[PDB]
C-alpha cells in the first residue's frame, strides 16, 4: 500500500558538522529515511538518516552542508528510505548523479518504485555463469573470457586508454535483447563528452541509460549513482530479462567518496583510511550481477578503476579484488609502446573462464592454449628480466625463443584496433601460429591430443 | 622475492635509506671500475 | 571438577551412562549370566543397574565416591566389552562357544591400546560388510 | 591519529556529563 | 515484566534499545515489526545494544524489541545434509520455495529443518524403558541419506532415565522420539536437539591427530599435509586460489561429511558449489552417489548483512560439531576469516570500542583462538564409542595481500598448518599457489607413524623433495649476480629436478579430468620418479667427476631428453581409465629407462 | 579474618565486553574479588580494576556471556585475590584461575598468598652463581642460565620452542664435578597439541610426582589468562622461599598473556602504549618477571623461563621488545635456522644472558668457558657477513679465511647449535666441541682468546 500519512517538516536543527545536520525533537524518526531540506534561500537539498537516538536523528546531506542554518532550514522527511523510480523508459536517456534527468526529457514515470540497496541474491536461486560474450578484444576473449552475467573490473594506471577500451566493449560486446547501464562517478566533463559521443558514434545510445556525477558535482552523491545504475539494471535484467551490461566508471572517485564519508563521520579507519566497512560497501555494488532462476535477464559489471600511484595492492584494487570474478589489467609498459588496448594478460585472469569455454561454449583447444600463453609470455618476461642484467649470452637458444615469444605475442595477440573485432577463433589461431615457434614437446601445459588436433596446422 | 622484509619502524627507514646510499654508491664505484676497464679495453683492441 | 572440560554434573552424568551401558552391554551378550570371569570384572558398575535404583541416586553415590567414578578407567573397560559385543552381533547365527568369547577378552584386556587395535580394523571390517548385506537387493556381487 | 581522536571525544562526553551530574 | 523492549536508537548494524532491564547479553532478540534477528552485544542500564543479523535500513526508534531468552542456537537433527542455511540458519531451499523471489526478504522467520519430513527412524533397540542415559548416547539412527546415516542423540547438557523410546516406524520435527525422567522430572525429546553456537559442544576427551587428511593436491597432502583433527589456514592476496583447494578439499578428500562455510563470499561461488556438487559422485559399497549427500553449505555473502558473518562461522563449526559427535570424520571450510575479522572490526566500530592493529578488536585473536581450537580428534560423549573429527581450514584474506596482516599474525600463532599462497604463482598460473618456502605443517611427526607403516618410503622422498625446492632459492640468488655459467653440474642438475618438481609436480590443473585428484600411489610414484632421478643424476656426476670422462647435466639431458619427457607426461595419468597397478607399471617402466639410461652414460 | 557477613548486589549497571559495571557498592576496594552467580545460578569469579564512590568496575575471569543488568547476584568478598598455597600442589594439574581439573579435590591451604606477591627487598636478593647445565650445547655454553636468572625463549610462531622448554624440562640440573627442580608450569592461550604435549612429556618422562602445571587453553576465557602466571609464580614463590625448593617456572606464552591485557584495557578506554597495548605493559610484565631469584637466609630459588611468541616474527615488537628491558636476556629461536633443518633454532647471535660471565670460571666450569664463547660467538657472526659477501661480491671473492668462516659457519650450526631431543650434552662436551671448531683456523687468528689458554686447550 501507498504511504498515506501526512509529511512532518522540523525546523529543529539543533547541530551541523562537517556533511551532517542533527535534528531534534523527532517523532520516531526511521534509519536511512531519506529527508529533503530546503535552506533558507529557498534552494531543495536531500539527505539520508544515518544514525536515530530518541528524539535525534543524524542526517547526512547529499548536496553539502553549505547555507544549513540553525533556525530557518525546514527538513521534510519523507516516511522512507531512498526509492528510486525505474522503467524501461530510462534506455536512451541520460541522468545527473542523483538520477534526476539531464538529456532535457521530463522526469521519469515510475513503472514501479525500487529500493535503491537493492536485496541480497538468494544464494539457492543464483545461476553459475557460463555462456561466454566475445568482447572481440584478444587479450580478453583469448586469455581472461568473460562469462554473460560476469562481473569483472578493468584495473588502469591514471591517463592509460581505458576508457577507449569500454568504449571498444560498448562496441564489440556480443554473445556466441542487449542493453547497458551506464555510470560514471567523479567523471571529468572533456570524458563525459567522450562517453556520451562515443553511444552516438557506435549507434548504440537508444539501448543504453548514462548515469553522469562529474568532479565538481557533489561528492556524497557519487555513494548512491553506481547504486542507481544497479538499481536500474535490476529492472531491466531481473524484471524485463534484458541482457543488461553495467560499466561503473572511476570507482577510485567513489571510493574517494567512501574515504571522505570515514573521515566525516570518525569511522574506523583500514588501510588508506577507508571505512571498515569498505569491502561490504564494494560488495553491495559488485554482488547485484549474474543470472537468477527462471529470469533470461543477467546483469553483467565492467566496473572501471584507476589504481593510485599505478599500486596493485592500493585497497581500492585489492578489495574489488577479493570480490569480483577475476580482474582485467591495462598496463603503462604497454601503452608507452602504443601496444592498444595495453591489457596485460598476465597479472590478469577470469575466475569464470574455466567453465565459459570448451566444447560448445569455443573450440576444444581454447583452455589449453590460454595456459600455455600464459606459460610463455611468463617466461618470456623472466628471461626478459634476465637478459636485462647477464645479456644475451647468458640466455640458451630455447630462453631466447621465450624473448621472442613475449614480443612476438604484445605485437599481435594483444596489439589489436580500437574499432577491429577479433572472433575466439581468429585469437585461437593467432595464439597457435605464436606457440608454433616452439617444438611440439616444449608446450608443457597441452595435453598430447590436443597438440595432434592443433599443432601441425 | 620482492622486499627486504626489515619490520616497518623508523628503525627499518634508517636502515634503508643508509642502504639506498650504499647501493647507489657501489653503482658508480663499480661503474668506475667497469668505464676505467672499458677506457683500457678499448685502447687494447686498437692496440 | 571440569575434567575433559565437562562439569561436575556432565562428568558424573558420562559415568552413570558408562555405568548402565556397560550393564546393558553385559545383559546382551549373556542373558544365560555364563560369562562369569567377563561378569566378575564388571560386578562393581553392574550393580548399580541390577539394583533398580534411579538415575539421581547413582549420580550421588557416583559424588560421594561409593560408585566407580573414573570416567577414563570406565571408558577402557566398556571398550573391552562393547567390542566383544560388536563382535558378537556380526556372526549371531553361529554365537561361538562362551570360553572363546572368554580367551578373546583376555586378548583384549591385555592390550596397551584396544582402540588402535586391528581387532577394531576387523570388527569394522565386518560391520562395513554385514551392515551393507542387511540391505543390499539380490545381485550376483550380493549374492 | 584515530585512538587519540576516539580517547579526547570520549573525554568530551565525560566533561559534559560531569557538568550535567552538577544539578 | 514485558517481553519486548523499544528501539532506543539505531547506527547501521548496531541497534539501541530501552526497557530492556533484565536482558542477558549474548541473549538473542528480534528487533522491529518486521522482526529482525540480533544479538545483545552490551548493557548500559535498563538499556541493551544489539548487533542486528540483518539489514536495518527502515528501523524506526519505538520499534518493538522482543527479547527471547535463548542464546544464538542452531537447530540440529535429519535433513540438514546437502541443504544450504544462512549465517542465522534459515535454509535457502525453502526460503526460495515459500517465496518464488530472487532474493531473501528481511524478517523471515523459516524453520532451521523440514518439519514436515517424516524420515525413518530406527531406535537402537539396546535402550528401553527404565535404562539410564545420558548425553551423546545414541537413541536411534535416521537413514536420512544413501551415504550419511544420520545418528540422533541425546543433547549434552541432558540426562536420565528412559521413560519412553518411539518404535520403528516415521517421524518428524515435531513428533516426540524419546522422553526421560531426572529427579522426578520428565524430558520430551523430538529428533531435533537446539545449541547455542558459541558454546563448544563438550567431549570424553580430545586426542592428538593421526591420520592424514587426504586432499586432491600433490604439494598440500606430499609437503604440508593436513591431518584429520587438525586446524590450517590458507592465507593469500585475492586471485590467489585459496578458494579453490577450499572447494577442491570438498569436492575430493576423505573427509566422511564437509560443511563448507561461504563467510562474506562471492555470490557466485555457492552457485558453483550447488552446480557441481549435486553432479560430482563419490563412491560406496559398489554404488555411485552425489556428493552432496555428504555436505552443508553455511552461505552469508558479502553483500548479506555484515553482522552475520560472525554467526554463520558459529554455524558452521556448531553443525562441524554435531557431526563429528556422530563420529564422522567432519571438514570444515572456513571460507574467509578475515571477511570474519572484518565483522568483529564493524561491530566494534559501531560500539566506539578501541581499536587494536588495522582498527581491528583486541578480542580478535581471541576469538580467533577458541574458534580454530574448536577442532580435534574426539572420544565422542555418551556411550556406544565414536571417534569423530572436525578438520578446520580457514581461507584468510590478507587486505593488500601482506601476511603483516592482523588476521594472519594471529591465525599463525593458532593454527598448526600453515598453506601460505604466493601471488606471483598465481600470476604466471602456477596453480595451487603454495609457497613451499613460508608453509609449514606441524602434525609431520605424528602423521610420520602412518606413513611407516603404509609408506614407508615416502619420508626420505619428502625430505629430498623440500630440500631440492630449497637449493633452487639459494642458487637464484647467486644466478641474479653472475649468471648461470657460474653453476656447478650437481647444480644444474638440482634447478632441472626442481623444475620438474616444480612444473610437473606441484603445479596440478584442479578442473581437468587428469588433475581433478590425485591419488597417494599416483603422488607418490611422479615424487619418486623425479627424485630418483635426482639421485642417479647426482651420483652418475659424482661418479665421474673425479676423472676427465666426466658426466654433465647437459650430457644426460641429450642421452635422456625422452625421460625427462616422460617424467614431465606423469600428471596426465588418469585415475578413471588407468589402474593404480596400470599408473604404477608406468612409473615402474620410468625407473628402469633411467636405470638402463644412467648404466649406458657411467 | 572476615568475621563480618559478605554482601551482595544486583545493581550490574552495565556490561561492555569482559566488564562488569556495579553500582550503590558499598566502600569497595580496589582489587577485591567478587562471585557473580548467573540467572543460570552458576559462578564467575572477578576482580575489581577501577572504583569511584557508588560504582565499581569488575573484570570477569569466566567471560561475561549470560550475565544479566537485574538477575545478577554479585557477592562481594571483602577482600583481595589471594591464592590458596600448599606443597600438595606438586604432582598435579589446575586450570589459569587455580581449581583443579584432575579428578582431585580443591587446594588444602597451607597458607593464602596474594597473586601480585609483595616487593622483594633488593637488599635480600642474593646474587644468582650456579649455572645449570639445561643439556643443550647453545645455552649451556655460547649463552647460559643461572640458577635464579630470568631469560626467556622468544620463539616466532610454529616454531619448536615448546620441544626446547620440555627438553630443558627434561635434561636440565646443576653441573656435577633430591637437587632437581620442581617445575611449575603455567600455559596460557595454548592450542590443545601444546596443552596435550607438555602434559604428556611431564608424565612419560616419570618426573611428574615434582612438577605443577596451571593450564589456559586457547578456548579458555580471556580473562583467566591474567591471573595464570601470576598465580603460578605464588606457587614457586611458596615453594621456594618458604620451602627451600628450587623451582623452575616455565610460562609458556607471554603473547597470549599480553594479548589479555590489550583485550581488557581496551574495553577500559584506556590510553594505548604502541600497538594497542596498555601503557602499563612494562610495570606489569616486571610484577610477573622480577618475582625470581633467591633471597637472603633461603636456600630456595626461582629461576625463571617465560615463552614469548614473537608477533609476525618482530623482535621490535612491544611485548618482546618491553620483556627483553625486564628479562636478564633472552634466548632467540629462529625461523631461519627452523627452515634450514637445525633443532633447536636458537640464533646463538641476538640471544644474550645478562648474569652468564659471572655463573663461569674455575670450580664453576672448566676455566676456557669465557674465552670460548666471545671466540666462537665472533666467529658465527662473521661467518654470517662472508655468507651474504658469498651473494653481495661472489664466491670467487672470498679469502681463504673468509672460506674458513664460512666453513666454520656450517660446521657449527650441524655440530654446536643440533642436538636431537634427548642428548644431554655436559657444559664439558659443549666446550669440548667448542675447540674441535676453532681448531679449523690457525691459532694466531684466534684474537678473542688469551694465549695461555689456547696453549692449554687448542692442542687437543
Ligand atoms: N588449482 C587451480 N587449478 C587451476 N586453476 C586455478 C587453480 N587455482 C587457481 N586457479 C584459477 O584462478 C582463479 C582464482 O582463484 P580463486 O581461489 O578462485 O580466487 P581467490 O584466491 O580470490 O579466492 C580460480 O578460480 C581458477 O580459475
Amino acid at each position: 500500500n501507498y504511504l498515506s500519512q501526512p509529511r512532518l517538516t522540523y525546523k529543529t536543527v539543533s547541530g551541523v558538522n562537517g556533511p551532517l545536520v542533527i535534528l531534534d525533537h523527532v517523532k520516531f524518526p526511521r534509519y536511512a529515511e531519506i529527508v529533503h531540506l530546503t535552506l533558507p534561500d529557498g534552494t531543495k537539498r536531500s539527505g539520508q538518516v544515518l544514525e536515530v537516538s530518541g528524539s535525534k536523528a543524524v542526517v547526512q546531506v547529499f548536496e553539502g552542508t553549505s547555507g544549513i542554518d540553525a533556525k530557518k532550514t525546514s527538513c521534510e522527511f519523507t516516511g522512507d528510505i531512498l526509492r528510486t523510480p525505474v522503467s524501461e523508459d530510462m534506455l536512451g536517456r541520460v541522468f545527473n548523479g542523483s538520477g534526476k534527468p539531464i538529456d532535457r526529457g521530463p522526469v521519469v514515470l515510475a513503472e514501479d518504485f525500487l529500493d535503491i540497496m537493492g536485496q541480497p541474491i538468494n544464494p539457492q536461486c543464483r545461476i553459475y555463469p557460463e555462456e561466454m560474450i566475445q568482447t572481440g578484444i584478444s587479450a580478453i576473449d583469448g586469455m581472461n573470457s568473460i562469462a554473460r552475467g560476469q562481473k569483472i573490473p578493468i584495473f588502469s594506471a591514471a591517463g592509460l586508454p581505458h576508457n577507449e577500451i569500454a568504449a571498444q566493449i560498448c562496441r564489440q560486446a556480443g554473445l556466441v535483447n542487449f542493453a547497458i547501464v551506464f555510470a560514471a562517478m567523479g567523471v571529468n566533463m572533456e570524458t563525459a563528452r567522450f562517453f556520451k559521443s562515443d553511444f552516438e558514434e557506435n549507434g548504440s545510445m537508444d539501448n543504453v541509460c548514462l548515469f553522469l556525477n562529474l568532479a565538481n558535482d557533489p561528492t556524497i552523491e557519487r555513494i548512491i549513482t553506481p547504486r542507481l545504475a544497479l538499481t536500474t539494471a535490476e529492472f531491466l535484467a531481473y524484471q524485463c530479462e534484458k541482457h543488461v551490461l553495467v560499466i561503473l566508471t572511476d570507482m577510485s572517485s567513489y571510493a574517494e567518496a567512501l574515504r571522505e564519508v570515514s573521515a566525516a563521520r570518525e569511522e574506523v579507519p583500514g588501510r588508506r583510511g577507508f571505512p571498515g566497512y569498505m569491502y561490504t560497501d564494494l560488495a553491495t555494488i559488485y554482488e547485484r550481477a549474474g543470472r537468477v532462476e527462471g529470469r533470461n535477464g543477467s546483469i553483467t559489471q565492467i566496473p572501471i578503476l584507476t589504481m593510485p600511484n599505478d599500486d596493485i595492492t592500493h585497497p581500492i584494487p585489492d578489495l574489488t579484488g577479493y570480490i569480483t570474478e577475476g580482474q582485467i589489467y591495462v598496463d603503462r609498459q604497454l601503452h608507452n609502446r602504443q601496444i592498444y588496448p595495453p591489457i596485460n594478460v598476465l597479472p590478469s585472469l577470469s575466475r569464470l573462464m574455466k567453465s565459459a569455454i570448451g566444447e560448445g561454449m569455443t573450440r576444444k583447444d581454447h583452455a589449453d592454449v590460454s595456459n600455455q600463453l600464459y606459460a610463455c609470455y611468463a617466461i618470456g618476461k623472466d628471461v626478459q628480466a634476465m637478459k636485462a642484467v647477464v645479456g644475451e649470452e647468458a640466455l640458451t637458444s630455447d630462453d631466447l625463443l621465450y624473448l621472442e615469444f613475449l614480443q612476438k605475442f604484445e605485437k599481435n595477440f594483444i596489439t589489436q584496433g580500437p574499432y577491429e573485432n577479433r572472433t575466439v577463433y581468429e585469437t585461437l589461431d593467432i595464439g597457435w601460429q605464436l606457440l608454433r615457434i616452439f617444438p611440439k614437446e616444449m608446450l608443457k601445459r597441452i595435453p598430447q591430443s590436443t597438440l595432434s588436433e592443433f599443432y601441425p596446422r | 622475492k620482492d622486499r627486504i622484509e626489515i619490520f616497518p619502524s623508523r628503525m627499518a627507514q634508517t636502515i634503508m635509506k643508509a642502504r639506498l646510499k650504499g647501493a647507489q654508491t657501489g653503482r658508480n664505484l663499480l661503474k668506475k671500475k667497469s668505464d676505467a676497464l672499458t677506457l683500457r679495453f678499448r685502447q687494447i683492441l686498437k692496440k | 571438577i571440569k575434567m575433559g572440560g565437562l562439569t561436575s554434573e556432565q562428568y558424573h552424568s558420562q559415568v552413570v551412562g558408562k555405568i548402565g551401558y556397560i550393564a546393558r552391554c553385559m545383559q546382551t551378550i549373556d542373558p544365560e549370566n555364563n560369562l562369569k570371569k567377563i561378569r566378575e570384572d564388571y560386578q562393581d558398575v553392574l550393580i548399580w543397574a541390577e539394583k533398580n535404583y534411579r538415575f539421581e541416586e547413582i549420580l550421588e553415590a557416583s559424588k560421594s565416591g561409593k560408585c566407580p567414578n573414573d570416567l577414563d578407567a570406565l571408558s577402557r573397560r566398556s571398550l573391552i566389552l562393547q567390542e566383544l559385543l560388536r563382535l558378537v552381533s556380526s556372526i549371531s547365527p553361529f554365537k561361538m562357544k562362551l570360553d572363546l568369547i572368554e580367551s578373546q577378552y583376555e586378548k583384549m584386556k591385555q592390550h596397551v591400546n584396544l582402540w588402535k587395535s586391528d581387532y577394531h580394523v576387523k570388527l569394522n571390517q565386518l560391520n562395513q560388510l554385514t551392515d551393507y548385506l542387511k540391505n543390499a537387493a539380490p545381485t550376483p556381487k550380493n549374492n | 591519529f584515530y585512538r587519540l581522536k576516539k580517547i579526547q571525544e570520549k573525554k568530551k562526553i565525560i566533561k559534559e556529563k560531569s557538568e550535567k551530574d552538577l544539578e | 515484566e514485558s517481553t519486548f523492549g523499544y528501539v532506543h536508537g539505531v547506527s547501521g548494524p548496531v541497534v539501541t534499545a530501552c526497557d530492556m532491564a533484565g536482558a542477558a547479553m549474548y541473549e538473542l532478540v528480534r528487533v522491529g515489526h518486521s522482526e529482525l534477528v540480533g544479538e545483545i552485544i552490551r548493557l548500559e542500564g535498563d538499556m541493551a545494544t544489539i548487533q542486528v543479523y540483518e539489514e536495518t535500513s527502515g528501523v524506526s526508534v519505538g520499534d518493538p524489541v522482543l527479547r527471547t531468552g535463548k542464546p544464538l542456537s542452531v537447530e540440529l537433527g535429519p535433513g540438514i545434509m546437502g541443504a544450504i542455511f544462512d549465517g542465522i540458519q534459515r535454509p535457502l531451499s525453502d526460503i526460495s520455495s515459500q517465496t518464488q523471489s530472487i532474493y531473501i526478504p528481511r524478517g523471515v522467520n523459516v524453520s532451521a529443518l523440514s518439519r514436515d519430513i517424516k524420515w525413518e527412524f530406527i531406535p537402537s533397540k539396546n535402550l528401553r524403558v527404565g535404562s539410564h542415559i545420558t548425553g551423546g548416547d545414541i537413541y536411534g539412527i535416521v537413514n536420512e541419506n544413501s551415504l550419511i546415516k544420520h545418528k540422533i542423540m541425546l543433547p549434552p547438557r541432558s540426562r536420565g532415565s528412559v521413560t519412553y523410546i518411539a518404535p520403528p516406524g516415521n517421524y518428524d520435527a515435531s513428533d516426540v522420539v524419546l522422553e526421560l525422567e531426572f529427579e522426578g522430572v520428565k524430558e520430551k525429546l523430538s529428533m531435533v536437539q537446539v545449541w547455542p553456537v558459541r558454546q563448544v559442544r563438550p567431549v570424553t576427551e580430545k586426542l592428538p591427530a593421526n591420520h592424514p587428511l587426504l586432499t586432491g593436491q600433490r604439494v598440500l597432502d606430499a609437503l604440508f599435509p593436513c591431518v584429520q583433527g587438525g586446524t590450517t589456514a590458507i592465507p593469500g592476496a585475492f586471485g590467489c586460489g585459496k578458494t579453490v583447494i577450499s572447494q577442491s578439499l570438498s569436492k575430493y578428500s576423505n573427509s566422511d561429511v564437509i560443511i563448507y562455510v561461504g563467510c562474506g563470499e562471492r555470490g557466485n561461488e555457492m552457485s558453483e558449489v550447488l552446480r557441481d556438487f549435486p553432479e560430482l559422485t563419490m563412491e560406496v559399497d559398489g554404488k555411485v552417489e552425489s556428493i552432496m549427500k555428504r555436505t552443508a553449505l553455511v552461505a552469508n555473502t558479502s553483500n548479506m548483512p555484515v553482522a552475520a558473518r560472525e554467526a554463520s562461522i558459529y554455524t558452521g563449526i556448531t553443525l562441524s560439531e554435531y557431526f563429528r559427535d556422530m563420529g564422522y570424520h567432519v571438514s570444515m571450510m572456513a571460507d574467509s576469516t578475515s571477511r570474519w575479522a572484518e565483522a568483529l572490526r564493524e561491530i566494534s566500530g559501531r560500539l566506539a570500542e578501541m581499536p587494536a592493529d588495522s582498527g581491528y578488536p583486541a578480542y580478535l585473536g581471541a576469538r580467533l583462538a577458541s574458534f580454530y581450537e574448536r577442532a580435534g580428534r574426539v572420544k565422542c560423549l555418551g556411550n556406544p564409542e565414536r571417534e569423530g573429527s572436525v578438520s578446520i581450514v580457514g581461507a584468510v584474506s590478507p587486505p593488500g595481500g601482506d601476511f603483516s596482516d592482523p588476521v594472519t599474525s594471529a591465525t599463525l600463532g593458532i593454527v598448526q598448518v600453515f598453506w601460505g599462497l604466493d601471488k606471483k604463482l598465481a600470476q604466471r598460473k602456477h596453480f595451487p599457489s603454495v609457497n613451499w618456502l613460508i608453509s609449514y605443517s606441524k602434525y609431520m611427526r605424528a602423521l610420520d607413524e602412518y606413513y611407516d607403516k603404509h609408506f614407508t618410503e615416502f619420508v626420505p622422498l619428502r625430505t629430498k623433495a623440500k630440500e631440492i625446492l630449497q637449493e633452487e632459492e639459494d642458487l637464484a640468488e647467486i644466478v641474479q649476480l653472475v649468471g648461470k655459467a657460474s653453476l656447478a653440474e650437481t647444480d644444474k642438475i638440482t634447478l632441472e629436478v626442481a623444475k620438474l618438481i616444480k612444473d610437473d609436480f606441484l603445479q596440478q590443473n584442479g578442473y581437468t579430468p587428469y588433475d581433478r585428484f590425485c591419488p597417494f600411489y599416483k603422488t607418490v610414484g611422479m615424487l619418486s620418479n623425479m627424485i630418483s632421478f635426482y639421485d642417479m643424476a647426482r651420483r652418475a656426476v659424482e661418479t665421474t667427476a673425479q676423472s676427465d670422462n666426466k658426466i654433465t647435466w647437459s650430457i644426460i639431458r641429450e642421452h635422456m631428453g625422452e625421460i625427462l619427457y616422460k617424467l614431465s607426461s606423469m600428471k596426465f595419468k588418469d585415475p578413471v581409465k588407468d589402474g593404480e597397478a596400470k599408473i604404477k607399471a608406468d612409473y615402474a617402466q620410468l625407473l628402469e629407462d633411467m636405470q638402463n639410461a644412467f648404466r649406458s652414460l657411467e
